[PDB]
């Protein structure tokens, strides 16, 4: 009931500015590609899956690589070096035991040593200037959650998986803030699930109203509709456990009245 | 680093030790933690990279200071501003005469009001005890050592095996709930104030067990009344002793009754009414406070 939900919400609103990559990286990123990014995000779903890590940890580990390609080049052969020290510190910083180095080694097929992984993290650290508490759709979403009346369990499983997906395509997804991205996925597993809208409490206090979503939720209503065919599948596959309700499963609404 | 002229060891920490430094160039004393960093083990502690992470977003009057970070090959240097010494040590020097009332008071509306800044930026301390509360000669209070601190964007998972305090846990963790909030630190915070006020920790348990007993013969075993849901909490047995609940009065004896009445708020059961930081600097208990300084 928090004194602080709205402090904490206006608080996220200043960070997520501030922890934002460039859009434009990947173009000046002479070596590598939205298709390679594609890939190293969704091998990071699995290893997320894999070690049983929670879902924020793996929107914090896309925060800083996006962050990170921004300010430096790297070289295909180095990405997933790159995105091996992201997972390593987000799971440092969010959870409450992280796997063992010698884990992230091995999850990369033993291509880099521990020393190498070790010195990558040194140096995210600070490309990054510490600057490790980013916010993330993840988080918009869990307040928005407190919106829902009453609260629905598919609702906020099939927000999730949305919300996931977007970190796959950076494509489009790199122009819009977290919070417009939760914004988008929350609209639309509300709809997809029960009818129902972006909720009036949530344009009061975000001060998003539904036609300022209107851009980010058709990319994301192509992003689900195309989901299935997707080169990329992790998400999908993991998102028809029963823990989350099995929502993938589930028939994206064909229009969405807008 | 270069500038820096090591004076003499001040304590450990969570990665730990910590040193009064002199900076050679502009003459600042400064509390240097070095982190040893074993760059074939685990890389940076986690506990280092929550404190700087957190720290450098936090700046208020009651939150210690970072100045800077110097972060080379195989050394990492948290560079803070200095404090004269930790509230424990204080109070141990205060025992015996007691710390001042007045000086207490301004200490909890200063600990409060550096917790309701980090509460309203997302920050959860989770370790507030006295060695990590921070005292200068001028009557400043601060909140030290981040490094068990979480952000809570999120809701904040509980250790199965918990490797904070014992004394200043609050009963919701010790009944095993699933999640921390912000209430974890409210309850720290109130064990904080009557050991200030009475010269000895509140609960002093031995165990989990222990702990979850002494808060049980103080403040009464709690039921569905006072704490709705207690009774479904994992570690809850409705073989727990029936104790009742004790007159302020004969726990906290030196305080007046709007003293009585924060600290009975600051440790409500259940954690949804127990009061907040923003709520307890509204108390009439603070209508009075000033600014004393300790006898250092
Ligand atoms: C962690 C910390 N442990 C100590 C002892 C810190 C500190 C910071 C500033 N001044 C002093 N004396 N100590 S910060």
């Amino acid at each position: 009931v928090p004194d602080y939900h709205e402090d904490i919400h206006t608080y996220l609103r200043e960070m997520e500015v501030k922890c934002k990559p460039k859009v434009g990286y990947m173009k000046k990123q002479p070596d590598i590609t939205n298709s390679m990014r594609a890939i190293l995000v969704d091998w990071l779903v699995e290893v997320g899956e894999e070690y049983k890590l929670q879902n924020e940890t793996l929107h914090l580990a896309v925060n800083y690589i996006d962050r990170f390609l921004s300010s430096m080049s790297v070289l295909r052969g180095k990405l997933q070096l790159v995105g091996t020290a992201a997972m390593l510190l987000a799971s440092k910083f969010e959870e409450i035991y992280p796997p063992e180095v010698a884990e992230f080694v091995y999850i990369t097929d033993d291509t880099y040593t521990k020393k190498q992984v070790l010195r990558m993290e040194h140096l995210v650290l600070k490309v990054l200037t510490f600057d490790l508490a980013a916010p993330t759709v993840n988080q918009f979403l869990t307040q928005y959650f407190l919106h829902q009346q009453p609260a629905n369990c598919k609702v906020e499983s099939l927000a999730m998986f949305l919300g996931e997906l977007s970190l796959i395509d950076a494509d489009p997804y790199l122009k819009y803030l977290p919070s417009v991205i939760a914004g988008a996925a929350f609209h639309l597993a509300l709809y997809t699930v029960t009818g129902q809208s972006w909720p009036e409490s949530l344009i009061r206090k975000t001060g998003y109203t539904l036609e300022s979503l209107k851009p980010c939720l058709m990319d994301l209503h192509q992003t689900y509709l195309k989901a299935p065919q997707h080169a990329q599948q992790s998400i999908r596959e993991k998102y028809k456990n029963s823990k989350y309700h099995g929502v993938s499963l589930l028939n994206p609404p064909e229009t969405l009245n807008l | 680093m270069e500038n820096f002229q090591k004076v003499e060891k001040i304590g450990e920490g969570t990665y730990g030790v910590v040193y009064k430094a002199r900076n050679k160039l502009t003459g600042e004393v400064v509390a240097l933690k070095k982190i040893r960093l074993d760059t074939e083990t685990e890389g940076v502690p986690s506990t280092a990279i929550r404190e700087i992470s957190l720290l450098k977003e936090l700046n208020h009057p009651n939150i210690v200071k970072l100045l800077d970070v110097i972060h080379t090959e195989n050394k990492l240097y948290l560079v803070f501003e200095f404090l004269h010494q930790d509230l424990k040590k204080f109070m141990d020097a205060s025992a015996l005469t007691g710390i001042p009332l007045p000086l207490i008071k301004s200490y909890l509306f200063q600990l409060l009001q550096g917790l309701a800044f980090c509460h309203s930026h997302r920050v959860l301390h989770r370790d507030l005890k006295p060695q990590n509360l921070l005292i200068n000669t001028e009557g400043a209070i601060k909140l030290a050592d981040f490094g068990l601190a979480r952000a809570f964007g999120v809701p904040v998972r509980t250790y199965t095996h918990e490797v904070v305090t014992l004394w200043y846990r609050a009963p919701e963790i010790l009944l095993g709930c699933k999640y921390y909030s912000t209430a974890v630190d409210i309850w720290s915070l109130g064990c904080i104030f009557a050991e200030m006020v009475t010269r000895r920790a509140l609960f002093p348990g031995d165990s989990e067990i222990d702990q979850l007993f002494r808060i049980f013969r103080t403040l009464g075993t709690p039921d569905e009344v006072v704490w709705p849901g207690v009774t479904s909490m994992p570690d809850y047995k409705p073989s727990f002793p029936k104790w009742a609940r004790q007159d302020f009065s004969k726990v906290v004896p030196p305080l007046d009754e709007d003293g009585r009445s924060l600290l009975s708020q600051m440790l409500h059961y259940d954690p949804n009414k127990r009061i907040s930081a923003k709520a307890a600097l509204a108390h009439p208990f603070f209508q009075d406070v000033t600014k004393p300084v300790p006898h250092l």
